[PDB]
């Protein structure tokens, strides 16, 4: 289940 | 469940600085970077910068480098927008965002004038 | 910086039609599988929304008439059947490099 904290930005 | 609740537009002078608030609830801030965004008058969006609340480590876009400053209250879960030297160019709606990028404030109008 | 090129700059469409609005990156915007382009929806005195994340899924919150899709340098929003209350400014937004940017935007007239 996509999620917008996990992809609305790239984190490393 | 999340809110941003930024606080109230300000009229500052040129040369002065001013500190903007973003409390938020329904999520502990240690936990995400909150960011912060630019918007001129009938302008687009630019981004700030960013900081990791749970260290206070900021990222700044490099045009703001010298007039942005961020920090951040674990405890009372509140971040702030410092802006500095204040000129017209820096007036502008001013938003804060947390949840990667998907939750905002309601912003914070900064008008420059003297 | 990664520089986004929104097109058109102004778009009139009928409801009932199709919107469609590109943005295209100066780099890309992947990293290892994910495309980290934003959508966000904008109305007059009110904060940006955001519409669509990830290049093509969609917000909670956000009905279906909003899909994103495209990888690498182009991205597409379209928005089908259009409605009055689409009526709004949209805005794509990189979040794979820093400094994140935005493009200049695209404003949605009914026609």
């Amino acid at each position: 289940i996509n999620n917008a904290y996990n992809m609305s930005i790239r984190r490393s | 469940q999340v809110q941003l609740q930024q606080s109230g537009d300000e009229l500052v002078k040129p040369g002065a600085s001013v500190k903007l608030s973003c409390t938020v609830s329904g999520f502990n801030i240690k936990d995400d970077f909150i960011h912060w965004m630019k918007q001129r008058p009938e302008q687009g969006l630019e981004w700030i910068g960013r900081i990791d609340p749970a260290n206070g480590y900021t990222k700044y876009a490099p045009k703001f480098q010298d007039k942005a400053t961020m920090t951040a209250d674990t405890s009372s879960n509140t971040a702030y927008l410092q802006l500095s030297s204040l000129a017209s160019e820096d007036a502008a709606v001013y938003y804060c965002a947390t949840y990667g990028v998907a939750y905002w404030g309601q912003g914070t109008l900064v008008t420059v004038s003297a | 910086d990664i520089v986004l090129t929104q097109s058109p700059a102004s778009l009139a469409v009928s409801l009932g039609q199709r919107a469609t609005i590109s943005c295209k990156a100066s780099q890309s915007v992947d990293h290892d599988g994910d495309s980290y382009m934003n959508w966000f929806q904008q109305k007059p005195g009110q904060s940006p929304k955001l519409l669509i994340y990830a290049a093509s899924n969609l917000e909670s919150g956000i009905p279906a008439r909003f899909s994103g899709s495209g990888s690498g340098t182009d991205f597409t929003l379209n928005i089908h059947p259009v409605e009055e209350e689409d009526a709004a400014t949209y805005y794509c937004q990189q979040t794979n490099e820093d400094p994140y940017t935005f493009g200049g935007g695209t404003k949605l007239e009914i026609k």
